[PDB]
Parts: C-alpha cells; structure tokens; sequence
C-alpha cells in the first residue's frame, strides 16, 4: 500500500524521468534479456540485439503505460485494467518475471537519477514497481 | 542434487510403485488446472476451458506419460542430470521457449501427487528427497537456457 | 480474488479436515522443516525434534488462523488484522517463506484428503493459501 | 563463478574503482529501508527508525564496511566462493540464523548502489556479470545451511 510520502517521491522521480521515459524502457530490457536470460523466452518473435527497433518501441510502450499509472497512482486497478486482462489471458507471463524487469527497471532509473535516487526514493519506487506487478498479475486465476 | 544414499533408495523405492502412465496425465493435468497461465504452450490440444475437459483430454493425457517417460529416465541418471538432460534442454528453450519456471511449477505438482497417491506412505522425509529430485531436474532442464 | 465456487471449495474440504486441523497443522510444518531447512532460522528457540512438543502447539496455532481465515472468507483482511500486524511488525518472516508453508499445507491436505483433494479443489485451495499469505503480509512496508 | 574472462575482467575492473567503505554503509543502510524487516538482526544497532536514522547510524556504516569488506576478498577467489564462505556459511546459519534470502536482497541492493554511483559506466553487459556475482555470493553463503 502505497503512503502519500511514497506517491509523493514516485511523482518526483518520475517526473525528472521526463523525455526520456521510452530511452529508459528500451535500456531496462535490454538489462533483463542480458541479465535474466529467461525473460527472453516471451520474446521469440522480436530481434534482442542492441539497439533493435523491436526493443526500442517496446520500450516506449512500457515506458508510457508507467507514465499512466503514475498519473493514476490512486485508481491503478482501474487505470491498468485492460492491461491486466492482456497479461492473464492473452501474453500468461509468469509471475515471477514481473519482478526482474521491476529490478531492472530500478537499476536503470539509479544510472540515471544520481541526485534523485535516494534511500527514500528507492523504496517508494521499488513498492511502486510492486504495486504495478499485483495489479498487471491480479486476473491470472 | 545431494542425495544421501538412504534418499536415494528411498526415491527409488516409491517409484517403483508408481503407475508412471496415470501420474504423468495427472501431473500435467493439474499444472494446467492449478496455474492456467500455462496452457499458453498447448493451444493446439484443444479444449481446457474446465478442469474436466482439461485432466480428461486424450492430449493432454498423452503429452504427460511422454513428461514424465523422460522424467523416469533421469531418475536413473540421479548421477548426471544435465547431461540427461541435455538435448531437451536446448530443446525447450530453442524451439519451445518454455520458461523454465514451468519446470519448478510442474515440480511441485508431481509432489502433491504423489502425496495425493501414496498417503502416508509419502512421509515427511520420503518428500524431502523428492524436492530435491524436482529440483534438480528443473536446473537441469534449465541448464542451456541462454 | 476467491470466487463463489473457490469458496465453497475451501469450506468444503477444510471441513472435512475438522479436528485434524491440529494434527495437519503440526505435520505441514515438520515438512517444510525438513525439505526447505532455511526455514527453520525462524524457530532458533524450538525443539524441532520429531514430535516436539513446541512444534505440536505451534502447529494448532497455525491451524486454528487457518480455521478463522475460512469462517471469515468474506472479511479475511480483517478476521487477519492481528496476525497481519505480528508478522509485519515482529516476527518479520521473509515474504517468500509464506509460500513454502503454504507448499508444504497442500502436500498435508493432498496426503490426508484423497476423496476431497480434486484438480478443481487443489486450484482453490492455493488460491486461498496465497490469500492469506498475501494478507499477512500486507503490512510489511 | 561461470564468469567469462571478459565478464571477469568487467568486475574485477570496476571493483578497483570501489570505495568499499562508503558503498558498504550504502548497500546496507538502503537494504534496512527498502526491505524493513530486515532490521530484525540489527536491534542493538539503535535508531533504525527513519531512512535518515539509519542511513546515519554508524554502526549500520561499519557493519557495511565489514559485510562488503569480506565481498571483496571473495571477488579474488571467484573460482571458489564456496570454499571462500563455508565457515562464514556455518556461522549464518548455527550462530546469526540469517535466513539466505537476505544474502539474495542485498546483492540486488549492492547492484542498484553500483548502477547509483558509476551511472554510465555500470553497462547492461557490467550489470550481468555483477548478477552473476551476487547470485553465486548468495548461493555459497547459503552453501552450509542444514
Ligand atoms: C512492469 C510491468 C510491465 C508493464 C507495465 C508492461 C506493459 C506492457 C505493455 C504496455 C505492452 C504492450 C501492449 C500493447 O501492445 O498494446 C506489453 C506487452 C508485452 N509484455 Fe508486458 N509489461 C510488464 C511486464 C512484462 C514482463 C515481465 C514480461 C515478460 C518477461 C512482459 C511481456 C510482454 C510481452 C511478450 C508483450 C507483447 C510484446 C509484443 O509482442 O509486442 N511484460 N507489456
Ligand atoms: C519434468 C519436466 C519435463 C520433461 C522431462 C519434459 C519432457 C518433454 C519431452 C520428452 C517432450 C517431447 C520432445 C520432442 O518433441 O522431441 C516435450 C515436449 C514439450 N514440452 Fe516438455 N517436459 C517437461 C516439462 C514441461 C513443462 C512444465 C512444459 C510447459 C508448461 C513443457 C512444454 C512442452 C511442450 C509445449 C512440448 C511440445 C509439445 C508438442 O508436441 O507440441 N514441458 N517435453
Ligand atoms: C499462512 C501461513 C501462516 C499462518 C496462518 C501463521 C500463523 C501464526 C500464528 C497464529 C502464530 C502465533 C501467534 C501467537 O502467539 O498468538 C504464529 C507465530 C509465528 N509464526 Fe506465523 N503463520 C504463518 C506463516 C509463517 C511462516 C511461513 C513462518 C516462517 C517460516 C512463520 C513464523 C512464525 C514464528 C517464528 C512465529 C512465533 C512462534 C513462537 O515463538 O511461538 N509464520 N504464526
Ligand atoms: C554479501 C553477503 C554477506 C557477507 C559477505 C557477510 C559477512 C559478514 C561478516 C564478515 C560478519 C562478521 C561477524 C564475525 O565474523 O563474527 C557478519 C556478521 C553478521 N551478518 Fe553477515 N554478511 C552478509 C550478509 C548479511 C545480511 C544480508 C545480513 C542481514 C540482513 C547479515 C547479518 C549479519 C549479522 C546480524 C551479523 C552479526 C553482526 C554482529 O556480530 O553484531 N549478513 N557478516
């Protein structure tokens, strides 16, 4: 359950994360396919090079659908309903994937929020990026 | 895995028993029942929509004894797993794209069953040799992932 | 979420289990003792020798939570609070032991209810473990 | 572990550039904050009660020091960490009853302090072998667990 402090420091970050949002949805997947090999086995169909325009505009997706759940921290069951849906009954990634692209998630923003990225901040992102993945695994069964 | 020689025969003599047919459609059955997520790989097996159509599916039935043939064979490589596995390993994640999680879901599984099957006959001990035959397996079958 | 159909699974099968609740509760555990071992730097001031005393009790307790999560399906959260608040607060248990336990409560059931343990009651059954852990752990940050 | 020499030389190389000291207090001050219940061995330790609290309590900082102080020796016998932490894997266990999860949530937090600190440096390619690091730390501190 997310405080006010942390829907606070979640705003904040974000908010610096900007233009730069798709950049850094394309950077957190490429760290999960390098880092969690696994996770490549939803994406047989893409091209995981470096720099793939696959993995760029999946970036942006990600990214973007992030944007709009901060934007509706309150009302997030209701802001990412179809995405849960997509998630449970069409893509069925396991569960337990959600939590690697979190982390990778985590990592790439620490690389890029040096003044941001405090004690405080980590955790409220990190409870954030917990928060998303109940909702997105909330209809699996 | 570590299996302590008394854990071995104990594995053994269990499966001895087991009717590896029958278990093998259960196991399967069950997994498709219990995490739903994982009848994304067999939508060309038909019907699943209920947990009758699913355990009772002449496919799924079949595709299971096959699971747990290659399974029974590792059983008797206790020694070198990985390189039982080997080829189907690849397999899996080359043509497949089985996320390997899978293989620690249908792990645990094939545990309920065979406490479902033996009763108390599967005791406390009997389950911690097999968790760790599950377990094994599951890396092996994990271990060309790349 | 628990559906109607999850619910009257759950009474049903827990019902059966009746005043073996005790007995099944004390077993679960000395299960996840012996074949997830990392569990047991939780109990450093048990006796977990086989038919420990400690063990015994502590098992009825669980046991008797469980009982009170199924007469109050409709208001878990609630019938929970209390318990909700001890882990979160005291105990501190590792969030991935809740799913150990809950492993370790399903191979008891399967073992001890053949007739009732059926693919459809199996499904419910650990939705309904999952609940719980969810719900006493809710609270932890 | 299963480092590539190129993966090898990535570590060993940004290591050199470590503070350990500071990134130590760091790893383990953030691990207190983000996962609470971790200051559930570290009482005695004092004021834990604010990020500020504890990101401040120095002896949070020198216990940093000495966790990230035995890390380090450990990234000299990368061919060994199993051998390298068995009596420290004993110790865990039998005397602080530290739970290997923990072992698990630090590494994850050490990388987000890396990330944190070399911003541009700390590569995908960087990341995946500090992964493979963490991952084996945690696994032979976990080693002697019975
Ligand atoms: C942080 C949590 C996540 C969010 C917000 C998220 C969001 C999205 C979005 C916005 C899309 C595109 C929907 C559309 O095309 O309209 C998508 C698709 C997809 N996601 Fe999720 N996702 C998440 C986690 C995951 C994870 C962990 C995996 C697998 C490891 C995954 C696998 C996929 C796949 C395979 C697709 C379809 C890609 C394609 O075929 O173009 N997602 N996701
Ligand atoms: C104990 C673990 C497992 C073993 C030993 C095993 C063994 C096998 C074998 C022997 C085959 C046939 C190989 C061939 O076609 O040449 C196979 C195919 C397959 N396996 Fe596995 N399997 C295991 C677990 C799983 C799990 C848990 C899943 C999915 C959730 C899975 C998905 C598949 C699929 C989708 C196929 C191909 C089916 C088809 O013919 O279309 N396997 N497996
Ligand atoms: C759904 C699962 C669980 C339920 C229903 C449950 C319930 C309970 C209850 C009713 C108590 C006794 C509180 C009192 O004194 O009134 C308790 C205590 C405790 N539980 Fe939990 N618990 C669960 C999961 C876990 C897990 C997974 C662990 C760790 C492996 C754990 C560790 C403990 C410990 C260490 C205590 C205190 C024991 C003592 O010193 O007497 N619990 N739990
Ligand atoms: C990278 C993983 C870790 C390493 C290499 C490590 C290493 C050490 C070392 C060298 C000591 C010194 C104690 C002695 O030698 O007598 C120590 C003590 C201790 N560690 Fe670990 N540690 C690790 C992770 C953790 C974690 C994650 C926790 C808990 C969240 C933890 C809890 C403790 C505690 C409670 C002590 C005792 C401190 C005292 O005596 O006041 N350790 N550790």
């Amino acid at each position: 359950m997310l405080s006010p402090a942390d829907k606070t420091n979640v705003k904040a970050a974000w908010g610096k994360v900007g233009a730069h949002a798709g950049e850094y949805g394309a950077e957190a997947l490429e760290r999960m396919f390098l880092s969690f090999p696994t996770t490549k086995t939803y994406f047989p169909h893409f091209d995981l090079s470096h720099g793939s325009a696959q993995v760029k505009g999946h970036g942006k997706k990600v990214a973007d659908a992030l944007t709009n759940a901060v934007a509706h921290v309150d009302d997030m069951p209701n802001a990412l309903s179809a995405l849960s849906d997509l998630h449970a009954h069409k893509l069925r990634v396991d569960p337990v994937n959600f939590k690697l692209l979190s982390h990778c998630l985590l990592v790439t923003l620490a690389a890029h929020l040096p003044a941001e990225f405090t004690p405080a901040v980590h955790a409220s992102l990190d409870k954030f990026l917990a928060s998303v993945s109940t909702v997105l695994t909330s209809k699996f069964r | 895995v570590h299996l302590t020689p008394e854990e071995k025969s104990a594995v053994t003599a269990l499966w001895g028993k087991v009717n590896v047919d029958e278990v093998g459609g259960e196991a399967l059955g069950r997994l498709l029942v219990v995490y739903p997520w994982t009848q994304r790989f067999f939508e060309s097996f038909g019907d699943l929509s209920t947990p009758d159509a699913v355990m009772g599916n002449p496919k799924v039935k079949a595709h299971g004894k096959k699971v747990l043939g290659a399974f029974s064979d590792g059983l008797a490589h206790l020694d070198n797993l990985k390189g039982t596995f080997a080829t189907l390993s690849e397999l899996h994640c080359d043509k497949l794209h089985v996320d390997p999680e899978n293989f620690r879901l249908l792990g645990n599984v094939l545990v309920c069953v065979l406490a479902h099957h033996f009763g108390k006959e599967f005791t406390p001990p009997v389950q911690a040799a097999y968790q760790k035959v599950v377990a094994g397996v599951a890396n092996a079958l994990a271990h060309k992932y790349h």
